[PDB]
C-alpha cells in the first residue's frame, strides 16, 4: 500500500539551487535503495542519482556528479535531491523511485527497473542565453 | 514455494550473502552488512571500487525456471546432550517386566537382556550406566526414577 | 563452560575451617544445569 510523494519543484535561474523531497509511506527500502529520475518533454527518462537506504552510499549520473547531492532521513522516511549549480538542460519532471531489489553493486541502480515511483515534480531553469530561437 | 514467494515483477525480499572474507563454520549465522573490501583500499563503510555490499536479492518471478524458482527449506538437526531426551517419537510405551530375557527399548536405547532391581547409586542427573565394554549395564526408567 | 552454545554449570558445596585460601584435598563437582542458550561469551563478572 506504499506511496512516494515528491515536493520542492519550481522555477529557478541557472546557477541557483533547489531541494526536492520524496516522502515514503507504507514500507522501508532497508537493504535496497531509492533513486531520482527525470524526463524532459519528448526526451527519454534519465537516471539522476541513487542512494542505498541502509548505508547511505550514493551513485550519480555523470551529468549531475559534483552538482547534485542525494541524501535520506530514515526517521522521516524521506529522500532528498539537492540540485546545486542548476543548468538549462536540468529542466525536466523529476520523480523519485523505490527498488525492492537489494543489489550488491550500487551501480546496478542506474539501470535496474524500479518497482515504485511518485507523481513527479516539475523543475524549470531560467537562463539569460535565450535558447528558444525562432 | 513459487506460488507463495514469487510475484509478477519479481520478489526481492529474499537475500543471500554474495561475499565473505572466509567460509562459514557449521551452523554459523552471519547477518552483518559490513561493506566487503575486495581490494587493498579500506572502504570505511563507503561503497565504490572494490567496495561492495555483501548481500544480493533473489529474482523470484512466477515465470522463472524451476532452477530459479523459490524453495522453502527446513533443516532438522537432532541433538543428544548431557541431559534427558525430551523429544520422543509417537511410539507407545508398555508395561515393564523384570527377571526375564526381554527386548528392551529405553528412549531409543535398544538391547536384549534381563532387567533386575539394581543396588547402584545413580546421581540425580545420571540416566544410564555403562560397562567397561562401553555397553549399557544399567538404566533409569524414563517413567519411574 | 560454554560448548556448542550449551552452557554447562557444575558445582559443589562443602564445609571448611579456613580463612586463608583454597583447602588442599579432593572433591568432585556434580552438574546442576545445562542451558541451551547459544550465546557467545568472552567475559564475565561477579555480583555480591
Ligand atoms: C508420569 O511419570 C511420573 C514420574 O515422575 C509419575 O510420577 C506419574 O505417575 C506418571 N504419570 C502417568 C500418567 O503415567
Amino acid at each position: 500500500q506504499v506511496q512516494l510523494v515528491e515536493s520542492g519543484g519550481g522555477l529557478m535561474q541557472a546557477g541557483g539551487s533547489l531541494r526536492l523531497s520524496c516522502a515514503v509511506s507504507g514500507r522501508t527500502f532497508s537493504t535496497a535503495a531509492m533513486g531520482w529520475f527525470r524526463q524532459a518533454p519528448g526526451k527519454e527518462r534519465e537516471f539522476v542519482a541513487a542512494i542505498r537506504w541502509s548505508g547511505g552510499s550514493a551513485y550519480y549520473a555523470d551529468s549531475v556528479k559534483g552538482r547534485f547531492t542525494i541524501s535520506r532521513d530514515k526517521a522521516k522516511n524521506t529522500v532528498y535531491l539537492q540540485m546545486n549549480s542548476l543548468k538549462y538542460e536540468d529542466t525536466a519532471v523529476y520523480y523519485c523511485a523505490g527498488f525492492s531489489a537489494t543489489r550488491s553493486l550500487l551501480s546496478d541502480y542506474a539501470t535496474w527497473p524500479y518497482d515504485y515511483w511518485g507523481q513527479g515534480t516539475q523543475v524549470t531553469v531560467s537562463s539569460k542565453h535565450h535558447h528558444h530561437h525562432h | 514455494s513459487n506460488n507463495l514467494d514469487s510475484k509478477v515483477g519479481g520478489n526481492y525480499n529474499y537475500l543471500y550473502r554474495l561475499f565473505r572474507k572466509s567460509n562459514l563454520k557449521p551452523f554459523e549465522r552471519d547477518i552483518s552488512t559490513e561493506i566487503y573490501q575486495a581490494g587493498s583500499t579500506p572502504c570505511n563503510g563507503v561503497e565504490g571500487f572494490n567496495c561492495y555490499f555483501p548481500l544480493q536479492s533473489y529474482g523470484f518471478q512466477p515465470t522463472n525456471g524451476v532452477g530459479y524458482q523459490p524453495y522453502r527449506v527446513v533443516v532438522l538437526s537432532f541433538e543428544l546432550l548431557h541431559a534427558p531426551a525430551t523429544v520422543c517419537g509417537p511410539k507407545k510405551s508398555t508395561n515393564l517386566v523384570k527377571n526375564k530375557c526381554v527386548n528392551f527399548n529405553f528412549n531409543g536405547l535398544t538391547g536384549t537382556g534381563v532387567l533386575t532391581e539394581s543396588n547402584k547409586k545413580f546421581l540425580p542427573f545420571q540416566q544410564f550406566g555403562r560397562d567397561i565394554a562401553d555397553t549399557t549395564d544399567a538404566v533409569r526408567d524414563p517413567q519411574t526414577l | 563452560k560454554n560448548i556448542d552454545g550449551y552452557f554447562k554449570i557444575y558445582s559443589k558445596h562443602t564445609p571448611i575451617n579456613l580463612v586463608r585460601d583454597l583447602p588442599q584435598g579432593f572433591s568432585a563437582l556434580e552438574p546442576l544445569v545445562d542451558l541451551p542458550i547459544g550465546i557467545n561469551i568472552t567475559r564475565f563478572q561477579t555480583l555480591l
